[PDB]
């Protein structure tokens, strides 16, 4: 992971909600 | 209502008939201003507005 890069946009939702904690469905990250 | 959420429901917007080369008032979805209008070669990236 060594350089440089941008990172474009991709959506924008206007869900509002309030968001605190997160999890993921699955071998690294 | 109107008093739970940001606004997702909205009224159509009507559109006019844009002129190039003349001294008008411009209105670009909010963007306002007074200028002349004219053909550019800028190379905007595709996620970009102004």
């Amino acid at each position: 992971p060594q350089g440089f890069s941008a990172l474009e946009p991709l959506v924008d939702l206007p869900i509002g909600i309030n968001i605190t904690r997160f999890q993921t469905l699955l071998a690294a990250y | 209502e109107l008093l739970h959420a940001p606004a997702t429901v909205c009224g159509p917007k009507k559109s006019t008939n844009l002129v190039k080369n003349k001294c008008v008032n411009f209105n670009f979805n909010g963007l306002t201003g007074t200028g002349v209008l004219t053909e550019s070669n800028k190379k905007f990236l595709p996620f970009q507005q102004f």
